[PDB]
């Protein structure tokens, strides 16, 4: 489907393009810079026009910070090596009481994100605590071997 | 019993504003937008995606009116200042073969300017347009900018001619383009594609008519923030186009003097042939058909048993009351009263619009700066397209049905707002959760 | 306890706040930038005052480089997905001959870091070598299957 | 047998210096410190944490005295230069209703300054304070800065009034705040909290007395790098405060002239009413009690069978020998000999301190630059708090016990060092190892 | 052998220095900055000469972006925690029909990279698709438990 | 059946260009290259590595000729402009004790320059070298730069003396150094080490002879882009060295005047002793042996039954036809015809080369700028090493075998190209794949 070609597809269908969007931020950053570095008087403009040059550095530093933010959250939750991760936190009917068959068949990710937007912060906090407890349990199991 | 599952690479959007970068296919735009465009532009059509667009809140317009300003200021920075030429001028009228209308329009001024050495001055004779010279109190005069700002000469070889400009999202962002031919600038659009770079936009600057823009695909479209509020402008996009022929008929012998150490000043010098008025030519029939199309579309918002009248500007500074236009580097101020003098109710025969020329421009409306547009040798002719209008509803709660519109405009953002209306900047945030039947092993 | 609220707590107690400090560098970077981006004439100051603007870029690039430095060390040691990791390197009595019950009960992390400060470089080198050997062993075991 | 275990997220600190950013609740400080402060400031008390603080090595002071300089230089950059007014002045004395003390203090100078046009000059009459004008050899004079630096007029609408400033750690750093009420600026502190931003500090600049700072919580505190070394300053923080009323009694009719193309110059013009001396008023009783408290605390370091004498400055430039103060934008140089003339041994009755006014300031002690402080229309009054003193022990190995202190100071860093003493910048390095009983599976 | 000391060694021999080159980008970035931060009038030059200062920020941002690019590719392929990773994609004789005993014994990495340079993009695409399919299969296996 | 295996940390290279940073052990180079060098330089010898080097495409040269320009422009930025001294000069000849050759070389010019006050001018007398002063039409003259560029005085305390410069790769990059003593600048090199920083290079600027460079290890090496193309330069590196003694024998009494508000101007003022010609001394025997070595190595490329002739420059501007050299801050233009007047076929007796001095320099060949080199008090002597030559083959398809070479050069990049030839910048890309027998578990 291509980048975001799955945006209107159902949540289920969209799982097959996770690699397309996930890789886009850094391959995007790098390809844009590779074209800038061809220097058709760009290296000269980039460095001479210091106002413009810092606007570009500002954009790139910010893009990197967002990449890292999300990767760190996945790290804290024990999810960093995968695009799809299960956890040890049960789903709350108070976040959404919609049927599972509706979520993965009759609705898109944009719609879903709006539906549970106000629970993002709590879900993330629960994931962080659960993962820390699990890592401690594993360390203790090794001590007991 | 459902479990939380985390997904990364999720196709989810949030509205955002970012520092879009420019790309383009001794011009300033070409120098600045050094980054090449896609050799093969691509778009991804998004099936089953409905998004709201809001032309009036489009932050792409605000960024365009921030970088265009910067580009002009940087381009004029490494140039000759003409502050040594803010001196008392001794002026008489130009009486050489003057047609009517032009009598008193040009003045023959002389002054003592600096030269290569600080110990010598040079007497210079140059013609000036009346708009640039004011009396101090034959008579003593000063340049119009002498009591408010430093004057800088634009560099004579630098081209400010608009070229197509493409705005591109930085990585992590995407631009959503609305393909709905009926889109009025505000609300949901159901035919949306994702692009990396926008359609090229020409950074044309004008005040009453919108020149060299895009055309509406099917019909004339009336776009506004509100209908009722007479404090808001109406941006009218035409589907067909009206050709306008702008000419400055006078011939010129441009001369130069060193003002300082490698610093050259250019001046009008004399004029060849008769002294004649600059004019802009609009075909009458084409204009009447175009205006009639606009009127019918206005009826859709005001009623179709109404009277629609057009009138000229109510008054104010030249930069607003006339139609400002950049022709070959020369600055035109065209009188449009001949286009808007009409009432509509339920050989070629062209319209000739007189036009003034001004060399000292308070460009972008900054009180502290002014630029001097050097004169151009020879006769100047431009042919350009009227692609839209900026109208102001005059208002008044008369309930007479005689709605009146004027070529007000005067804003600088409106010119791009009418072109960038199809685009929105969206931030991609590919991380989220959903319930599943899978629990991780623990 | 909150960020660094565990600083005076014992090493053992402090293990339960590892997620609090670990997540703080990037959430810190991002929240500060989110406030700067409100642009109460900040975007204008940030880009117009080029001297100030580069001081800010310098601070952010450096904060990112430190984050990545530590993440790469954890990567090299086979520890990147966790806050707590065991390795295959024995503890040397020459680094510290203190009892385990003292280390995790009667002492804080600040005190401990001072106690073994001069062994940081050697411990890290040992971890890097041990991990490389282990990865080679796994590759060979697959070849032999 | 113990095994190495790696931990990330470990609460471990190292001392560091970083580029702290400013935040704050047509002022320059407000413009620069655009970043908002916490709407709900928070601190985390750290139980069982002992850290050493060192006020004299506090790199937060050094950063504050780097950014304040930058802020003044940027603020004065887009302003009118007064180099066209480094001309020979023709000066006579102001003899209109002059009280004593002021005789010869003001001079009536006239000069030919530039105007909008380069061909015309304007004769100007303006009063100047003696300190700004020097004789060349009634008589010919030049401005004091004419043989050393370019003079720039500060912009008349820009406010340099101090506002609270908060310094904030960038992510990855934290600020440790000392809550120990007895802390003398150096050594271990056992009541430490972590904050993101400091207490607001007012960037007040003065030379002998420290104005509008924080007060000591319980007692007057004598803080110094050393006691013995008489080359070091003593920063004295008071627990109570002494109010000082500073007034320039002369009325002023400030006038302006265009110096150039949109460039305005402001000058004193004439004076209304009598010509009178500026004064600073300190209540005598309050001052004597305050000084007595300082004396008792000094006895704790020098002996309590001693004689403590105060004396005025030993000499040197006006900027050091007097107490410099910024009042409403005017620059005051107050004579403090009336405050420090005393010896202590084992209606209102105020103290009136005469004060000079100077318009050309070699601000921040850079020999190559000077600023012109435009005059302020009307009568100026400021009420401010003396929160501390900078004393210099005179020294001398006499063993007479007659320790003598003077209001020396003159440094610019001391003013903030006395406020930022409670803070330290620490880098967080959350990675480390410890032994455990767990071995990873291999 | 030291950094790149293995450049002329065989591909097999070179596997034992993977930690040497892999760690060099960030330890390199950090050590160079630690020396710049000694500020022998460098902090002053770095911030005053804004032209020079942005050239340095440009170099550092780019070095970070390349680090992250490669780490993200390893993430997408399920290889982020290791220096040596096996996958589920067979080798094509059309990329190289050289004997395995030649590849790991009679040839260096520089020579090899040239030999298969034109297949880099296809191999990477195959790795990305294979990994996504594998993650989906695992998620479904958990659902079925 | 083989499987794909991914490896990270792979020692693989790609050619690249990056922004190398400077490091070095009131000098400008010392200020700019603030970063310290390795206290213990190290290199890693790479066994079994063959790489191609290409001196003529070395992007390290291009970066060096970008930063050196920047450094000069920044160094001269915070200095006094001498535009107030582009005035009509009244000049007569210096007739005081003039030796021959020097007759008419120096002129005694007087002028009215500005002073601290705008109302006063100062009559100044100063000697100038003929090359800096041109007649306008005793007689009226102007400075050579008055009709093309602003003149800026270099700051008198700033040292531009070359110091060793080390270029260092930024992290992610490495520099490959060629150790092959026979390397001719192009093609494969089999003795390669990796370094972080280059050998120090001295940023010496000259036009015909290359001064204070590296020496060839075993023999004189002739390096060129091509042999046949006579449009290309030949860089000749010597193994031994030729000492050249450069002296300006005149004594000087340098004086200064304030040009403006803290702005000082330095001028030659008078001359003590006889007026004599500057000279450069090259030992004849050493030069003849050196040239003979060059001739034998040229025979290897042109034939060894040939005639090799040397001749002086064909003509053009002083900056190309003579050998430019910076001696103590003074600018020398030495006549080398005495060194290249010879044909080779199959007490001390030195060669004295006359030399001109020029104070206004169009440095780095930018038409819009010029610098004024302030005079140096006293007598100037420099001793330097000739480490190489830039020769131009004259060409011509005569087939006479009389190849002719001239000291042409004149390029500024060649001076560093001859030093940086041993280095190449390589990007490290440590990620790749190879087949194995291992399949991951699935
Ligand atoms: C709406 O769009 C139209 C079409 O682009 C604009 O009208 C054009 O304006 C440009 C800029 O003035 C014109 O380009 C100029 O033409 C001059 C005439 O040369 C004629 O002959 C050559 C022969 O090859 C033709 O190529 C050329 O088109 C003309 O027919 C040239 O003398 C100019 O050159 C000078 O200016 C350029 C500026 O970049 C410099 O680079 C050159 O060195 C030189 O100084 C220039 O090429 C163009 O001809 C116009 N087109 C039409 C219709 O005639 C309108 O201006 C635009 N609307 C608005 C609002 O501006
Ligand atoms: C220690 O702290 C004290 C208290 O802040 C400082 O004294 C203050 O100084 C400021 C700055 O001069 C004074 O503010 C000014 O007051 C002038 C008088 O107006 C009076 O009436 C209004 C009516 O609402 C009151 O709000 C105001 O407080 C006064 O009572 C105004 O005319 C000034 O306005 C002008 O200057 C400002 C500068 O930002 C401009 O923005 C305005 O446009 C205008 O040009 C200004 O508001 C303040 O009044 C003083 N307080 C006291 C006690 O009277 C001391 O200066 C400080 N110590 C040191 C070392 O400076
Ligand atoms: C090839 O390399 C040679 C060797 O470096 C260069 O020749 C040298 O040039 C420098 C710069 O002019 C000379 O250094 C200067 O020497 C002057 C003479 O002082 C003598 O006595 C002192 C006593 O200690 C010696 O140290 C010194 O070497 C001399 O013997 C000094 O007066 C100069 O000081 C002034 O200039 C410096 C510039 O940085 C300022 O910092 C000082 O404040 C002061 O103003 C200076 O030290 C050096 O002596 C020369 N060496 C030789 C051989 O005599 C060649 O120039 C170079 N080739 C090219 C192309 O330039
Ligand atoms: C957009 O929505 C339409 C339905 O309105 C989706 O159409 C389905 O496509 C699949 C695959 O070809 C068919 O098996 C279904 O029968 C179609 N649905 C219906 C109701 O006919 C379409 O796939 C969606 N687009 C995207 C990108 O997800
Ligand atoms: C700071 O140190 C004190 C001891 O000096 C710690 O107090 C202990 O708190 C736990 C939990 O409430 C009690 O079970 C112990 O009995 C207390 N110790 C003693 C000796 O009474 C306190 O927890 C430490 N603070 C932090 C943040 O770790
Ligand atoms: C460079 O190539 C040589 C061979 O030309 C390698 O030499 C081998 O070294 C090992 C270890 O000492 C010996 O067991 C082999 O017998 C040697 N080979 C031969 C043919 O004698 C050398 O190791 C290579 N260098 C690097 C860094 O890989
Ligand atoms: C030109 O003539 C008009 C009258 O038509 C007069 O008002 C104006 O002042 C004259 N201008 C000059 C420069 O003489």
């Amino acid at each position: 489907l291509g980048f975001l070609g799955a945006a209107g597809s159902t949540m289920g269908a969209a799982s097959m393009t996770l690699t397309v969007q996930a890789r886009n931020l850094l391959s995007g950053i790098v390809q844009q810079q590779s074209n800038l570095l061809r220097a058709p008087e760009c290296q000269q403009h980039l460095l001479k026009d210091t106002h413009w040059g810092i606007k570009q550095l500002q954009a790139r530093v910010l893009a990197v910070e967002h990449y890292l933010r999300d990767q760190q959250l996945l790290g804290i939750w024990g999810c960093s090596g995968k695009l799809i991760c299960c956890t040890n936190v049960p789903w709350n009917s108070s976040w959404s009481n919609r049927n599972l068959s509706e979520i993965w068949d009759n609705m898109t990710w944009l719609q879903w994100d709006k539906e549970i937007s106000n629970y993002t912060q709590i879900i993330y906090g629960l994931l962080e605590e659960s993962q820390n407890q699990q890592e401690k349990n594993e360390q203790d199991l090794l001590e007991l071997d | 019993n459902l479990w939380v599952t985390v997904y990364y690479g999720v196709p989810v959007w949030k509205d955002a504003e970012t520092t879009l970068f420019c790309a383009s296919d001794h011009n300033v735009w070409a120098t600045h937008c050094c980054v090449p465009t896609d050799p093969n532009p691509q778009e991804i059509h998004l099936e089953n995606v409905t998004e709201e667009f809001n032309m009036w809140k489009n932050n792409m317009v605000e960024q365009m009116h921030t970088d265009i300003i910067s580009l002009w200021d940087q381009s004029l920075k490494p140039c000759v200042k003409l502050t040594p030429l803010c001196v008392t001028l001794q002026c008489t009228n130009v009486t050489n073969n003057i047609t009517d209308d032009m009598r008193g329009e040009l003045k023959n001024c002389s002054f003592n300017m600096t030269t290569e050495l600080r110990d010598k001055k040079q007497k210079v004779y140059s013609l000036f347009y009346r708009l640039d010279v004011v009396q101090i109190n034959n008579k003593e005069y000063r340049l119009i900018n002498c009591n408010t700002s430093a004057i800088t000469q634009a560099c004579p070889k630098v081209s400010f001619e608009p070229i197509p400009i493409h705005y591109c999202a930085p990585a992590g962002f995407a631009i959503l383009k609305c393909k709905d031919k009926k889109f009025n600038g505000t609300g949901p659009c159901t035919n949306v594609s994702t692009v990396q770079c926008t359609h090229g936009i020409k950074p044309v600057v004008s005040t009453q008519l919108l020149l060299n823009g895009s055309l509406a695909e099917e019909e004339v479209i009336i776009r506004s923030e509100n209908i009722t509020n007479n404090a808001k402008n109406i941006l009218v996009q035409l589907n067909e186009s009206v050709q306008i022929n702008c000419t400055r008929p006078n011939n010129n012998t441009v001369k130069s003097i060193r003002i300082g150490p490698g610093q050259w000043f250019y001046y009008t010098g004399d004029i060849i042939g008769d002294i004649r008025q600059a004019h802009c030519n609009v075909s009458k029939a084409t204009w009447n058909e175009t205006l009639g199309k606009v009127v019918k579309q206005l009826r859709k918002h005001f009623g179709n048993n109404t009277i629609i009248r057009f009138a000229n500007s109510s008054g104010g500074d030249l930069e607003v009351t006339t139609h400002s236009f950049n022709c070959g580097g020369e600055f035109f101020y065209c009188n449009t009263s001949g286009l808007f003098n009409s009432t509509w109710i339920s050989s070629n025969d062209s319209i000739t619009l007189p036009c003034r020329i001004k060399q000292i421009i308070n460009m972008w409306q900054r009180i502290g700066q002014a630029m001097y547009a050097p004169p151009i040798q020879g006769v100047i002719r431009c042919v350009s397209n009227i692609t839209g209008l900026i109208l102001t509803r005059d208002g008044g709660s008369t309930n007479s049905t005689t709605e009146t519109f004027r070529p007000g405009g005067g804003d600088m953002r409106d010119n791009w707002r009418s072109e960038l209306y199809k685009y929105k900047v969206v931030k991609i945030e590919p991380l989220g959760v959903a319930p599943t039947r899978c629990k991780r092993r623990v």
